[PDB]
RNA sequence: AAUUCCUUGUCGGGUAAGUUCCGACCUGCACGAAUGGCGUAAUGAUGGCCAGGCUGUCUCCACCCGAGACUCAGUGAAAU
RNA sequence: GCUCGCCGGAAGACCAAGGGUUCCUGUCCAACGUUAAUCGGGGCAGGGUGAGUCGACCCCUAAGGCGAGGCCGAAAGGCGUAGUCGAUGGGAAACAGGUUAAUAUUCCUGUACUUGGUGUUACUGCGAAGGGGGGACGGAGAAGGCUAUGUUGGCCGGGCGACGGUUGUCCCGGUUUAAGCGUGUAGGCUGGUUUUCCAGGCAAAUCCGGAAAAUCAAGGCUGAGGCGUGAUGACGAGGCACUACGGUGCUGAAGCAACAAAUGCCCUGCUUCCAGGAAAAGCCUCUAAGCAUCAGGUAACAUCAAAUCGUACCCCAAACCGACACAGGUGGUCAGGUAGAGAAUACCAAGGCGCUUGAGAGAACUCGGGUGAAGGAACUAGGCAAAAUGGUGCCGUAACUUCGGGAGAAGGCACGCUGAUAUGUAGGUGAGGUCCCUCGCGGAUGGAGCUGAAAUCAGUCGAAGAUACCAGCUGGCUGCAACUGUUUAUUAAAAACACAGCACUGUGCAAACACGAAAGUGGACGUAUACGGUGUGACGCCUGCCCGGUGCCGGAAGGUUAAU
RNA sequence: AGGACCGAACCGACUAAUGUUGAAAAAUUAGCGGAUGACUUGUGGCUGGGGGUGAAAGGCCAAUCAAACCGGGAGAUAGCU
């Protein structure tokens, strides 16, 4: 059967990415959670 | 001119068409055409507010000339043609000045014939004049509102206006709905009944005959379950309610007209 | 009767034999007129009954062809 | 390596998304492969991706996002104007041959094209954010011209057959060539031209639009294909040197015609229909301030420049989504032969694989199948499952019916092969030759060849001729729902939901109604023949009596009735 | 002509057998319905949790749905085990 997780970078990028997470305040909040925790990675991109 | 289709298949059984022959088979004049999409209900919040809209087929929308503020300048009407935008046909017409516009059709106006906005205009369907001049008892349509504002009464297709009487600077008019309303006497208003008087003749015949125009399913209330619409759920075909609308308030008479800024206007209202 | 408890109502059809089905009757526990009544050609992977043809579905199983089961060599689980 | 089998509208080939070295060579078999492994998509080492034309980047926009000022909001923030982003759309240009262990429209060879910069020569009114044109757009259908491609013949090279025959009306293979440049055809649209005048295109316009004359009637735009050139090249069965045996350098024949023919091109066409079928830039044009020897524009010539990123490899799968080397999922393009209506089906070509445990045996019992004496639903909740019908032609066809249907109703007859009609008929295509000729891609006649059903008459073989695969079971009575449809992804596909139609009811437009504390948006760039809600549910005969109750509407003499 | 008829691609899911520590956390095999439309599909976008969307099944909203997942109040409370 079709699973759930059809990827493409496009949508990626575009929904969870940097570039669209500090546009507004939760973003730059989710940021500063992971550079607090001391998450190498920060975001979804690369 | 309706025509009852042989009933060859079970969805072309109960079809009654309105096929005006005097239409232009071709396209429309380009320059007078505009960009217009759709919504499907759904406002700049994202959310559906409308409902039983959406798909259907595409449009393009033809700018339609209300105000007809040209004065003076005689024009012949070039070709009849479809507007989907609408419900009545529109009209080409060419002034001599070149300027090429579209008007709304009324009743028994073909092609090659004068029309002329202006208070110097004669008494004859076509000419859009302020309601100053226009006799009492004159059958007008596309009344304006406010001075300079554009037809918005008797717009529909085969719909017409009456001017009954003037009094001082006002005259009251019977609208479609019988009910009666005053207008200042410099709304512009044009002469005649709307054309297409037989748009309500015909039958759509199926479902998709509907679809076609983006009328989405209507869902009875009274199969719902009880959270998802008033008249809710219940073993068996249960109503036991008092008809409300799916956000409670009771439909099957009750009243909602609750504007007084513009009741001042209004005499009788309808029936 | 997608409505009827007594009920396998009573009568006729169909069956050697019919609680289901078809047609009348009318004592409608407890139908009924847009939470619609009655009738309805075509349509339905729709519910019920019947008939022709067909057959291992069956009286009643028999043989045969392949995949396992079985024996050998290699790897090698699981619930409890 | 020689056989055998399997797919062949795929289980072949090229991509997009996704992955990221899985690609190619050497080396190793500890761990991974459901076993062994010398093998591998495994470990280690090295190597490999070459662009002015392909795709991104770039110019332009759709739905949509962000959105200076702004309006709204306890703060955070919401909407949105100018703008600025956003392809899944519009915009310039390359083909054939060869080569590598792994890249090639990228490298090499031959032949091309496009866009700009600068400089010379000649002519010269050039210039927007503005106007106009164009880009620019639907469904369905019909056949006219073709091509891809395939078959047959001719021509060339080779063969004379392990077993009867095979010098022929025999067998096998080849018979390929593009972009570009030139010609301008089948077809499609279209009147042209010169002048005068103007309440329009925010202003101006020499452009579009409108009007009035003359004026000729054939001009113009578009356009598949063909033919010439590209090409005395390239490619070509090969034979043929050994040179390190892998093929390396060499020469290299024929390289044509008919017929059939697309779902591809003309075609963004033509006809018809109602449901009325994107936007902006690139491109041409007209002028505005501005500059008018200059700038700048046009044309030829000369040179320069085209940057940067991707390119390996899988891509219906062992490499992507499924925890796995998982019987599952995934969008586009190419589409050979014989039967065939067919992209079904069966056998095959190019090509690709035999599914990463084998070997024996031939018990019960389970899975997937074949056949069956006599009977033929007797089984059973129930004809569930299985059997049976299955094609084309001619005849024939019931009650009922909304006059369409019902209807492929039901039910009968024929079917192979060979020969004749007809050494291949009707039909399709149409050469050579003649005649015209406005001399070419012209027309008329003529019929050469090539292709070629269907039918009748006769004969002949089998138990059986729609011989395999593929391919309706049929008839009567009835309930519900009119019908096509949608629904419980993963036990319910229905009589439920929807529906066209009918009624009530609200709604006069800053509409009701809805999302929003609000701004505002949807309704709608719609206007009572319109829109929201509610019930019923095609069609036909109809829809009875009750306003006590609870609602809704209208009245309000009187009584009770809050803040103040 | 047509929400026409037969039928492949394509979309689905009516019956039966197998499977049910499966090849598969919904499939296979033999039949099956629609197949020019209220059809289907690729790419991008919008609607967000008492909310969405809903040809209406309380269905669908990342194998979770009579109120998703994650973090927090939180070592909630439990006269029960």
């Amino acid at each position: 059967m079709k699973r759930t997780f059809q990827p493409s970078v496009l949508k990626r990028n575009r929904s969870h990415g940097f570039r669209a997470r500090m546009a507004t305040k939760n973003g730059r909040q989710v940021l500063a959670r992971r550079r607090a925790k001391g998450r190498a990675r920060l975001t979804v991109s690369k | 001119a309706v025509v009852k289709c042989k009933p060859t298949s079970p969805g072309r059984r109960h079809v009654v068409k309105v096929v005006n022959p005097e239409l232009h088979k071709g396209k429309p004049f380009a320059p007078l055409l505009e960009k217009n999409s759709k919504s499907g209900g759904r406002n700049n919040n994202g959310r559906i507010t409308t409902r039983h809209i959406g798909g259907g087929h595409k449009q393009a929308y033809r700018i339609v000339d209300f105000k007809r503020n040209k004065d003076g300048i005689p024009a012949v009407v070039e070709r009849l043609e479809y507007d989907p935008n609408r419900s009545a046909n529109i009209a080409l017409v060419l002034y001599k000045d070149g300027e090429r516009r579209y008007i709304l059709a009324p009743k028994g106006l073909k092609a090659g014939d004068q029309i002329q906005s202006g208070v110097d205009a004669a008494i004859k369907p076509g000419n859009t004049l302020p309601m100053r001049n226009i006799p009492v008892g004159s059958t007008v349509h596309n009344v304006e509102m406010k001075p300079g504002k554009g037809g918005q009464l008797a717009r529909s297709a085969g719909t017409y206006v009456q001017i009954v009487a003037r009094d001082g600077a006002y005259v009251t008019l019977r609208l479609r709905s019988g009910e009666m309303r005053k207008v200042e006497a410099d709304c512009r208003a044009t002469l005649g009944e709307v054309g297409n008087a037989e748009h309500m003749l015909r039958v759509l015949g199926k479902a998709g005959a509907a679809r076609w125009r983006g009328v989405r399913p209507t869902v009875r209330g009274t199969a719902m379950n009880p959270v998802d619409h008033p008249h809710g759920g219940g073993e068996g075909r249960n109503f036991g309610k008092h008809p409300v609308t799916p956000w409670g308030v009771q439909t099957k008479g009750k009243k909602t007209r609750s504007n007084k800024r513009t009741d001042k206007f209004i005499v009788r209202r309808r029936s």
